[PDB]
Formats: structure tokens, C-alpha cells, sequence
């Protein structure tokens, strides 16, 4: 499968974009979020919902909703995208390298992502688990026009474009798929359709 | 029932058949038989010596009447011929079938009569010799059970399974049978008895019309010509009372859809158009065209088959293709007048073209060159007929124009280019007969309606650029071949261009937006478009749009405030003057004085409760003034009073916020045509903070910069 | 490019892999692009792309596959079997069609039908690449011919799309407008399949993958193995009796239940016992005896195997003094006694 998946690797465009604006819709549709350091009758709850104009982020302090999001003009509105510089990850987070009270979990390592701004102040936010967590990550490089780090990414992708290889090895079944690129013969120079065209 | 194949070749015996002699006079044991069912007659022995046949041994003569009696009447009958005592020992057989079946018995005829009906038919199929006999004593089967009222579903079944078999030597058998069959279908249209053999009667006519069919069983043209002549209309009537869509109606669709296919235009035409007097063969007409659209509008399928309901669309088109022949050539003209029936004509026409559009042409990107390939794009021809019977109606149409631009902008709006380019010129045919009618008026009325329906039709989403372009040239070029009257149709044309280009805009915003301050924006626009142009219902129509708009965003000022852009047009008198001031959420009489007093009232609560109070107070006094002078309700003016003293001791007593001035600059060219370099003064909210509001003002658009 | 003339016999014009875009009209072309072409030249033909269909593309027949087949294909009798290839091109386009189902399904999750689809849709190229093949017997063919369409409309189901009839001869003969009520009969026969077959899948899908082994709640019997063997040795006799009873409790389709026993000592397998033949049960009591003679002296190690067959291994049992959980009971209750006939309770 070597000429097979040389086209499968040669074929980037529409796949990854098309996950990107699947990963826009997951960033609208909105979820509850976490916070940072809650423990004296704070809140946990919040949302950071996307426009579906997919440009700005309303977010801010909000309830314990069971149901979920709550559609509204949140405390924070805005989140400019035209100047991030990035959103970095691991233990490059200004909020856990605390050395006060506010010092973090070690369990909680694989839910760090960092949208800094401001280049002073740091807006930080907190995932459940792995999966997910790899989402918002997708989505903020998706924010930057580079590659996706997502195990579910990798997943998709994977079975996505062996998928679509495979729904195109239709026409050619029953028949040998040379891998020589086949001669270009000799052609008349004249345009003279003789069959008239449309 | 479990071992099914080789034991049960013996229950068939070819084994038995062709193994063994079968070489006896078996026909001695065919009048014995004959005596066991009918002189047996008893309680007892006759229940067990009838019932536990229930065609075995005659199942056995299945095979015996050519291994037994043909081979018993060729080896040694061949020259004592006998071929014809049968006939009457088996019409013996029937005829003690007419006496005890019918006369005498009277308590088994419940079980008997279901019983031996089911006989025949069973061992009647190989039996083929002799058919001009099987002709007699068939229609004499038909003679002897004309049957008391029971509708037991049983002579049905039997005529099912006649009607089967025995149809490939169909020439002799096909018209002597056919009649009792129509008799008791005819029974069965209406009697106060249909409920019992619905089922019945669509196995009946299915199994029949299907046999019928076949291609080389059997000829069956003329009997076909006779099927229409004693049917349609009674199948017609059949859903007349099976009207309901609750019941199998869709069996009996089928039915009736296969009939009206089979037959052609050389069959349709003869006679079933040529009935009777010409007012009980209007009555006819009217319930095949109104029960065809009362079809076809709220369709009988589940909408997910595809291939039968374009069938049915088809056979319907036949259908209406034929009886709209022959309203051409015998209510037109030549008929003397009342032809307002095309009306219902026409509606089933456009009620039939308006779905398999390209939403589902298109579902699959083949999916319409499957529908164009195999049935073809239906909607072309049903539009070419429209249009050659719109060229066709002639001179009275004038009769016909105001009641029908309606639906007409239903076809001219599909999407398929040539449809559409066909369609379009029947506007200038009504502005044509209106000129014709220009005596009197001009084609102000044709335009009038043209304009509501358009509006609502293509706020409803269906026209386009293409669509407007198309319309636009169409318009023009047939508006240029006529007299000055058409100089003002080329002009009336420009005003319908820029209504669609507004309403497109408006159309496109709306949903591609979602921000409730531009669908804002752009239906005040579109208001401000009608308020220039001046047609005042749908004004109000969208009027209440925005209305709805600020309401739901509880903008209680700007609701009321547009309100009172209403309430402004009326007057304070008695009589009605303009009928077009009704909404469509509630429409009946009120005369102008009881509109306006609901219009003030929810003014005055909608200031209310908006924190306006100068404005609730300067109109409390109109209401009061017209009440006291007019109409002297001094419980109104009591109320009124009170809420206006309210009024005063809120201005004064407490205290309100400012509103936040602001005055946004969209500059730059990226801006639509509206909000291109010109400075909008958005009045704010009670202490808004210039970051919040340039932060919305981001969130209104892409590229939030400063 | 001159020398261009009408011709039908390119139906299936086919790639090779990436095509170049030495012509302004090219790009990768992918594996599989028909071209619809409408002239002819010696050793390259231009013709309509599928992916844009108003587009020429000129393509060297060094790259195209040499195909006189039609859409139809027994004109040419390229049918490999008559009254079947109409099967495979409409599976062709059913494929198509699951282009854009797969294409729109990720903007939004409904993951679990698409979980199952990506096995199903594996099943259904699984098939086609069998019969590619036309090495089957034609029981198979019909088989296959019946399941192809059922996935067909199984996926038009779901998906809100139209339907299909004439399951029989591809699909054609019927949907060819040849009468009116044998299409109304057969319309109600598929969409009376789309009702069985919606309830069904209903209730499978999600009350009988979870009404079982998982929830503690009542079910019918399904895959808790239960077997019952009854066996015995005599001492002076040297004989060995051994009762396949019954074994009840099935799963799923439990095809044609038989049983099984060796006589084993060592590697090899000495004797082997034959027993009769009966059709798909739940609960099948042959109670069968065949006797294998093995003494006292080398009763103290054998092989005493057994083994449900259905066509897959429902399981295996092995009783014998290396025995586990369940059989070491057995084993003690037939070595204590020789003279009656125990019945023994055990799963595998």
C-alpha cells in the first residue's frame, strides 16, 4: 500500500480542516468549566462559551447549574484572539507555580493549558481528564492555524482517512494498482473536436 | 405444516397420479359424492362428511380430471362419448346447491353457505375442458346465492380465488364473470354495510386489477372499457365514505391508481366523459378533481417511499391530464356557462406541483438525475400544461385572474431554470385581460395581489438573485410588446425589482446574522420600505414583526412606540373604513373605536411598565377625552383616571437612571450598505460602561478592533 | 488533442493513483475516478470526472483500465453472474452516498449509531470484496444479494432517505414502472421490513445487549453454558458409560447443536464416538450413550473430553483428575460410586 498511502499522506486539505470546524461547534456548543481554588464557598461551575460567529469567548463567574450552560452576558465577554501569543501547556503555568496557599494537586497534572494574555495576567483553566482536555487543546491550536495534539485527534484521523482511501478503492478492484507512473504518448497539437463538445 | 417438501409431494401425488392406474369410473363415484354432501343433509353426519373436506377429495380430482376422466374418456370412452353427463351430474350437484344451500337448510347456512363457496373455486382451476360449460355454471353460481344482508367477507374470498385462476383462458370467462362481481362492489359502495368488506373489497379489487394487467395471460381492452364505465365513479364515491385517512385508504389509492393507469386516453375518453346531464356529471367531476387534491395535499404514503409516490405521482398526472381533455372539449366555450370549476382545477394543479423540489432532488448530488431519468422532471410537464391551458382559457379569464395569482407564484417560484422560464408570462397575460378590462380600473388589482403574495411567499425563503434577474428581464421584455399601459407595467416592474432586492437583503440578514440588533436594523428597514411605497397591511404586518422583535427583548419604549406607529393610522369614528387594519393572529369585526381603545390600553401599559411616564400620561388623556365625549364608558374613564394619578405620583416620587450616550463610527468600506461610513448614536442602558458597550459592538461584528 | 470521437464503451474509466497536473485541467486524481467520457482517442481519453462532471480531464489509457462495461452488464454478458452486477453498481452508489454520510456525521456526535456503523459499513465492504469473487455457489449470491439490500435501506433508514424494492435481480425489475399495485404490495412489503426491523433493532439494540450478563434483571437463558453429564465406570466390567443428557441454556442463534466426546490418552486421540444430527435448539436432550473400554489400571489418567458444537467453539470441557473448579466435584462423585448413574451439574 505504498503509492496508497503516499496519495493518503499527499491529500491534506479538506480532512483537517473540516475537523477544525467540527472542533469550532465543540468550543460554541459550551460546557461547564472549572475554576482555580475553591475551597471557602466559591464556586466551581462556569462556562467559556464560543460565538458562533467563532471570533469571541463569553465566560466569567457563574452558578451550579445542573443542566449545564447558561445562555447570557457573562462577567468577562471578551477574549481576543487577534494577539494571543499562545496557550502553553505542561508546567509552563504561572498559577501552578505557586508557592503560597494556592499550591495544586499533583494528580491534576494532565489537565494544564494556559491561555496567556496580557503578557502579565493569566486566565487558566481546569479540564475533568484526558479526553476532553486534548479537545480544548485541539481547539486553541485550531485558533492559531497550526497542528492538532489529541489522542481523539489522532484516533479520528487515523480511522477517518483509512476510511476514505478505502471508499476509493472502488473503481480499481479486481485489478492491480501499478505503482510505475505510466508513460505520457504523443499527442495531436491541433484543439479540432471532431465530436462536438457539452 | 413441519415436514413440507417430500411428504407433502405425496399430499400432491404425482406419485400416487402417475405411479399407479387412475384408470376407473371414477364418475360413479362423483354422483355418490354428490349424494354424501346434499342427501346427508343432517346434523351431525352432514357436519363431518362436509367439513372434513374442505377440498381434499376434490383436490384429488384436481389431478383426476386428466389422469382419471381424460384418460378414462380416450382409452375407453373415446368412441361412447359421455364427455357431456357430467355436466349434468355436476349441475345436479348445483342445483341441490340453489335448493339446500339456499331454501331448506337454515342453520349451517352460517357455516355451509361460508363452506361450500369455498369449494369450487379450488377444483374449478385444471378443470379447463369445456369451457363454454364452465361459462354456464359459473353464472349460475352467481345465480344461486344471491345472498341474505350478511356481509361475512366470504363470497369476496371466492370470488378471489375465481377470479385468479382459470383468467389465462380469460376471453370466455373474464365478461360472463365479471358482472356479479361489479354488482356486489356496487353493494358495497354504499348500503350502511361498507365497514364488514373494506378489507374485502381492496383485496378484491387489487387481485383484480392486477391479474387484469398481466401482459400475456389474457386481451382485456374492452373489458377494461367496461371496468372504467360501471367503476370510477363508484370508487370515487368509495373514497367519498372511505374519506377517512385512519383506515387502509391507502390500499384502495392503490387500487384506484392502478385502474386509472391501465386505462388510455382511447379507453378513458368514450364514456365514462360521456354520462348524463351535464349538472350530475359536474358533481362527478368535483368529487374525482376535489378528491385528488384532498390527496395529494396531505399525502397518504409515509413520505419515505419515493419510487410509489412518484407513481402515484405520475398516474395521477394521467389522470388529470385526461379529465382536463375533456374539460377542454366540453366545458369551455361550448359549454354555456358556471365554469368555476376550474378554480378547483387549477388548485389541484398548483397543489400537486409544489413538492419533489430540489431539496430532495438534490439530497444525493445524482439524486436528481435519478427522478430525471426515470420518471423524468414531473414538474416541467405539470408547468407546461399550466401554461398551455392558461393560453388556452382564453377571454374569461378576466373571471378568473384576481381569485388565482395566488397559487400561480407557487410554480413560478420553483427553483429549475426552465421551469421557471416557461412560467413567468402568464403575468402579463393577466395584465393583458386587465387591460382588456382597463374600461374600468387598471392592473392595479393583478398587482396588488401580486405584491402580498409575493412578499409572504418569498419571506417564506424560496426565491433568489437569479430568481429576481429572471423576473426582472421577463417582465420588461413582454411589458415592452404592448401599448403605453405596458410603458406603466415596465415601470410597475422596477418597483417589484427593488421589493425583491429589499426583501432579499432582509431574507439573508435575518438568519445569517442572529444578532437581534441587525434583524432590528434590517426590518426597519424593510418597514421603512413599505412606508415609502405605502401598502399599509403588510406595513403591519411587519409593523407587528417588529413589534414581536422588541417584546421578546422587552424593548418596552421602541414595542410601544411602534405600536403607536399602528395606532397612529386609525381614526376615533364609528364605521369601519379600511378592512385591511386586522391582524392575522385575531380577526373579526371590530368598527375602528374598539381597535384603537385595545391599541391605547396596551400603549399606556407598555410605557408603563418601560419607565416613560410623560408619554403614558400625554396619551391617558386622549383615551379619557374620547371616552367622556363620545362614548361616555365612565367606568373607563374611572380606571384611566386612576392610572393616570399613578402616573403623576411615580414621575415625582421616585427616581430613575440616565441612559449612557455613545456614537459609534463604522468606518471603512468591509461594512454593508447600510452601515457604511455614517455614525450610529446608539442610545445605551442605565449606566453602561464604554468598555461593555465597544465590547458588544465587537461581538456585533468580525475584525473588533479601535 | 484532435481526432475526438462519441463513444459508449468508456463507462468505467479508472485511475491509478495520484494522476499529475501536467494539463491546467488535473489534480491528484484519487483512486477511484470514473470519468464519463464522450471522445475517443488511441491512448488517451478526456472525459467527464465524477468529482466535477462539467469539467474535462484528458487521461492516458495507460491509466485508464480497459472497460467495455456499461452500468448495464449483461448486454456485453459482463455480468460474471446474470441478474447480479446491477447490484454492485448501485452498491457503488450507495458507497457514494455514505461519502457524504460519513462527511457530515463528525460535525455533530451521535457517536453510538456511528460506533456501529463503522462495523456495519466494514461488514458491508467486507461482502462486496467477496463477491468480487465470483467463486461463491449461487446460495450464497442470493444470501449475500438479500443482506446487501438490507443494509442498503437499513442505512436510508436511519438516515431519513428514500427506499428500495425488488430485492430480488437488482433491485430494477420491480422499480421499473411495469405495473402499479405489485408496487403497492411490494412498497408495503419493504416498508413492513422497515417496521420489523425497526423494532427489532430497538429492542436488541438496547434492551437485549444490556438485558443479561451486565444487569442483574430477568432474562431469557443466553451464554451462562450449562451442561448436565451423567458417568460411570464398573470396576470388573471395564466399561465406561457416559449420558450426553441435555445442554440447555444457549446464546444467540444457537445453530444446529450436536455434541462431542473423545476417548484420549496421550497427544494422539485413540476412539471417537459418532451421535445424531439435530436442527437450531435452546434446549437439546439427545441423552445418547456410546461406550468406550478402558480398566481399572489405566482409569488413573486419561483425557475425558467434551465439547458443545454449533459451527464456533461455544466452549470445551476436559474432566479428568487434572480437572478445575467445576469438574473436580464430578470427578469425585464418579470415582466414589461404580454401580450408579450420577447427574452432574457444570459450566465450562
Amino acid at each position: 500500500s505504498r503509492p496508497i498511502l503516499e496519495l493518503k499522506e499527499k491529500i491534506q486539505p479538506e480532512i483537517l480542516e473540516l475537523i477544525k470546524q467540527q472542533r469550532l461547534n465543540r468550543l460554541v456548543e459550551g460546557t461547564c468549566f472549572r475554576k482555580l481554588n475553591a475551597r471557602r464557598r466559591q464556586d466551581k461551575f462556569w462556562y467559556c462559551r464560543l460565538s458562533p460567529n467563532h471570533k469571541v469567548l463569553h465566560y466569567g463567574d457563574l452558578e451550579e447549574s445542573p443542566q449545564g450552560e447558561v445562555p447570557h452576558d457573562s462577567l468577562q465577554d471578551k477574549l481576543p484572539v487577534a494577539d494571543i501569543k499562545a496557550v502553553v501547556t505542561g508546567k509552563d503555568c504561572p498559577h501552578m507555580k505557586e508557592k503560597g496557599a494556592l499550591k495544586q494537586n499533583k494528580e491534576v497534572l494532565e489537565l494544564a493549558f494556559s491561555i496567556l494574555y496580557d503578557s502579565n495576567c493569566q486566565l487558566n483553566f481546569i479540564a475533568p481528564d484526558k479526553h476532553e482536555y486534548c479537545i480544548w487543546t485541539d481547539g486553541l491550536n485550531a485558533l492559531l492555524g497550526k497542528d492538532m495534539m489529541s489522542d481523539l485527534t489522532r484516533n479520528d484521523l487515523d480511522t477517518l482517512l483509512s476510511m476514505e482511501i478505502k471508499l476509493r478503492l472502488l473503481d480499481l478492484e479486481n485489478i492491480q494498482i501499478p505503482d510505475a507512473p505510466p508513460p505520457i504518448p504523443k499527442e495531436p497539437s491541433n484543439y479540432d473536436f471532431v465530436y462536438d463538445c457539452n | 405444516s413441519l415436514i413440507g417438501d417430500i411428504k407433502f409431494q405425496h399430499f400432491n401425488p404425482v406419485l400416487e397420479t402417475y405411479i399407479y392406474k387412475h384408470f376407473s369410473a371414477t364418475l360413479a363415484y362423483v354422483k355418490l359424492s354428490k349424494v354424501l354432501n346434499f342427501y346427508v343433509a343432517n346434523a351431525d353426519d352432514s357436519s363431518k362428511t362436509e367439513l372434513l373436506f374442505a377440498a381434499l377429495k376434490a383436490l384429488k380430482y384436481l389431478f383426476r380430471f386428466i389422469i382419471q376422466s381424460r384418460v378414462l374418456y380416450l382409452r375407453f370412452y373415446g368412441q361412447s362419448k359421455d364427455g357431456d353427463e357430467f355436466n349434468n351430474s355436476i349441475r345436479q350437484l348445483f342445483l341441490a346447491f340453489n335448493m339446500l344451500m339456499d331454501r331448506p337448510l337454515e342453520e349451517a347456512v352460517k357455516i355451509k353457505g361460508a363452506a361450500l363457496k369455498y369449494l369450487p373455486s379450488i377444483i374449478n382451476d385444471v378443470k379447463l375442458v369445456f369451457d363454454p360449460v364452465e361459462l354456464s355454471v359459473l353464472f349460475c353460481k352467481f345465480i344461486q346465492s344471491i345472498p341474505d344482508n350478511q356481509l361475512v367477507r366470504q363470497k369476496l374470498n371466492c370470488m378471489t380465488k375465481i377470479v385468479e385462476s382459470t383468467l389465462f383462458r380469460q376471453s370466455e370467462c373474464r365478461e360472463v364473470l365479471l358482472p356479479l362481481l361489479t354488482d356486489q362492489l356496487s353493494g358495497q359502495l354504499d348500503d350502511n354495510s361498507n365497514k364488514p368488506d373494506h378489507e374485502a373489497s381492496s383485496q378484491l379489487l387489487s387481485n383484480i386489477l392486477e391479474v387484469l394487467d398481466r401482459k400475456d395471460v389474457g386481451a382485456t381492452a374492452v373489458h377494461i372499457q367496461l371496468i372504467m364505465e360501471r367503476l370510477l365513479r363508484r370508487i370515487n364515491r368509495t373514497v367519498i365514505g372511505m374519506n377517512r385517512q385512519s383506515p387502509h385508504i391507502g390500499s384502495f389509492v392503490a387500487c384506484m391508481i392502478a385502474l386509472l393507469q391501465q386505462m388510455d386516453d382511447s379507453h378513458y375518453s368514450h364514456y365514462i366523459s360521456t354520462f348524463k346531464t351535464r349538472q350530475d356529471i359536474i358533481d362527478f367531476l368535483m368529487e374525482t378533481f376535489i378528491m385528488f387534491k384532498d390527496l395529494i395535499g396531505k399525502n397518504v404514503y409515509a413520505k419515505d417511499w419515493m419510487v410509489m409516490n412518484m407513481t402515484q405521482n405520475r398516474v395521477f398526472l394521467r389522470a388529470i391530464n385526461q379529465f382536463a381533455e375533456v374539460l377542454t372539449r366540453f366545458f369551455m366555450d361550448q359549454a354555456s356557462f358556471e365554469l368555476q370549476l376550474w378554480n378547483n382545477y387549477f388548485h389541484l394543479a398548483v397543489a400537486f406541483l409544489t413538492h419533489e423540489s430540489l431539496q430532495l432532488e438534490t439530497f444525493s448530488q445524482a439524486k436528481r438525475n435519478k427522478i430525471v431519468k426515470k420518471y423524468g422532471d414531473m414538474r416541467k410537464e405539470i408547468g407546461f400544461r399550466i401554461r398551455d391551458m392558461w393560453y388556452n382559457l382564453g377571454p374569461h379569464k378576466i373571471k378568473f385572474i384576481p381569485s388565482m395569482v395566488g397559487p400561480i407564484l407557487e410554480v413560478t417560484l420553483t427553483p429549475e431554470v426552465e421551469l421557471r422560464k416557461a412560467t413567468i408570462p402568464i403575468f402579463f397575460d393577466m395584465m393583458q385581460c386587465e387591460f382588456n378590462f382597463s374600461g374600468n380600473g387598471n392592473f392595479h388589482m393583478f398587482e396588488n395581489e401580486l405584491i402580498t403574495k409575493l412578499d409572504q411567499e418569498v419571506e417564506g425563503g424560496r426565491g433568489d438573485e437569479q430568481y429576481k434577474v429572471l423576473l426582472e428581464k421577463l417582465l420588461l421584455e413582454h411589458c415592452r410588446k404592448h401599448k403605453y399601459l405596458s410603458s406603466s407595467g415596465e415601470v410597475f416592474a422596477l418597483l417589484v425589482s427593488s421589493l425583491l432586492e429589499n426583501l432579499l437583503d432582509y431574507r439573508t440578514i435575518i438568519m445569517q446574522d442572529e444578532s437581534k440588533e441587525n434583524r432590528m436594523s434590517c426590518t426597519v428597514n424593510v418597514l421603512n420600505f413599505y412606508k415609502e411605497k405605502k401598502r399599509e397591511d403588510i406595513y403591519i404586518r411587519y409593523l407587528y414583526k417588529l413589534r414581536d422583535l422588541h417584546r421578546d427583548c422587552e424593548n418596552y419604549t421602541e414595542a410601544a412606540y411602534t405600536l403607536l406607529l399602528h395606532a397612529e393610522l386609525l381614526q376615533w369614528s364609528d364605521k369601519p373604513c379600511v378592512p385591511h387594519l386586522l391582524q392575522r393572529d385575531s380577526y373579526y369585526v371590530y368598527t375602528q373605536q374598539e381597535l384603537k381603545e385595545k391599541l391605547y390600553q396596551e400603549i399606556i401599559s407598555y410605557f408603563d411598565k418601560g419607565k416613560m411616564w410623560e408619554k403614558a400620561i400625554k396619551l391617558s388623556k386622549e383615551l379619557a377625552e374620547t371616552y367622556e365625549s363620545k362614548v361616555f364608558d365612565y367606568e373607563g374613564l374611572g380606571n384611566l383616571l386612576k392610572k393616570r394619578a399613578s402616573f403623576y405620583e411615580n414621575i415625582i416620587k421616585a427616581m430613575r437612571p440616565q441612559p449612557e450616550y455613545f456614537a459609534v463610527g463604522y468606518y471603512g468600506q468591509g461594512f454593508p450598505s447600510f452601515l457604511r461610513n455614517k455614525i450610529f448614536i446608539y442610545r445605551g442602558k442605565e449606566y453602561e460602561r464604554r468598555e461593555d458597550f465597544s465590547l458588544r459592538l465587537l461581538t456585533q461584528f468580525p475584525n473588533a478592533e479601535k | 488533442m484532435a481526432r475526438w470521437i462519441p463513444t459508449k464503451r468508456q463507462k468505467y474509466g479508472v485511475a491509478i493513483y495520484n494522476y499529475n497536473a501536467s494539463q491546467d485541467v488535473e489534480l491528484s486524481l484519487q483512486i477511484g475516478d470514473t470519468v464519463h467520457i464522450l471522445e475517443m482517442y488511441e491512448g488517451w481519453y478526456r472525459g467527464y470526472t465524477l468529482q466535477n462532471k462539467s469539467k474535462k480531464g484528458i487521461f492516458p489509457e495507460t491509466y485508464i483500465h480497459l472497460k467495455e462495461a456499461t452500468v448495464e452488464d449483461l448486454g456485453q454478458h459482463e455480468t460474471v453472474i446474470p441478474g447480479e452486477l446491477p447490484l454492485v453498481q448501485e452498491l457503488t452508489s450507495t458507497l457514494r452516498e455514505w461519502a457524504v454520510i460519513w462527511r457530515k456525521l463528525y460535525v455533530n456526535n451521535k457517536l453510538t449509531l456511528f460506533r456501529q456503523l463503522q462495523q456495519m459499513t466494514y461488514s458491508l465492504i467486507e461482502w462486496r470484496s467477496q463477491i468480487l469473487s465470483g467463486t461463491l455457489p449461487k446460495d450464497e449470491l442470493a444470501e449475500l444479494k438479500k443482506k446487501v439490500t438490507a443494509k442498503i435501506d437499513h442505512g436510508n433508514r436511519m438516515l431519513g432517505l428514500d427506499l428500495v424494492v425488488r430485492d430480488d435481480n437488482g433491485n430494477i425489475l420491480d422499480p421499473d414502472e411495469t405495473s402499479t399495485i405489485a408496487l403497492f404490495k411490494a412498497h408495503e412489503v419493504a416498508s413492513k421490513r422497515i417496521e420489523e426491523k425497526i423494532q427489532e433493532e430497538k429492542s436488541i439494540l438496547q434492551n437485549l445487549d444490556l438485558r443479561g450478563q451486565s444487569i442483574f434483571s430477568t432474562i431469557h437463558t443466553y451464554g451462562l453454558y450449562v451442561n448436565f453429564k451423567n458417568f460411570v465406570c464398573n470396576i470388573g466390567e471395564d466399561a465406561e458409560l457416559f449420558m450426553a443428557l441435555y445442554d440447555p441454556d444457549q446464546s444467540t442463534f444457537i445453530s444446529e447443536n450436536y455434541l462431542i466426546r473423545w476417548g484420549s490418552n496421550g497427544m494422539p486421540k485413540e476412539i471417537e464416538k459418532l451421535n445424531n444430527l439435530q436442527a437450531v435448539f435452546t434446549d437439546l436432550s439427545s441423552m445418547d450413550l456410546i461406550r468406550p473400554r478402558v480398566s481399572l489400571v489405566c482409569q488413573i489418567v486419561r483425557v475425558g473430553h467434551m465439547e458443545l458444537k454449533e459451527g464456533k467453539k461455544h466452549t470445551c470441557g476436559l474432566r479428568r483428575p487434572f480437572g478445575v473448579a467445576v469438574m473436580d466435584i464430578t470427578d469425585i462423585i464418579h470415582g466414589k460410586v461404580d454401580d450408579e448413574e450420577k447427574q452432574h451439574f457444570i459450566p465450562f
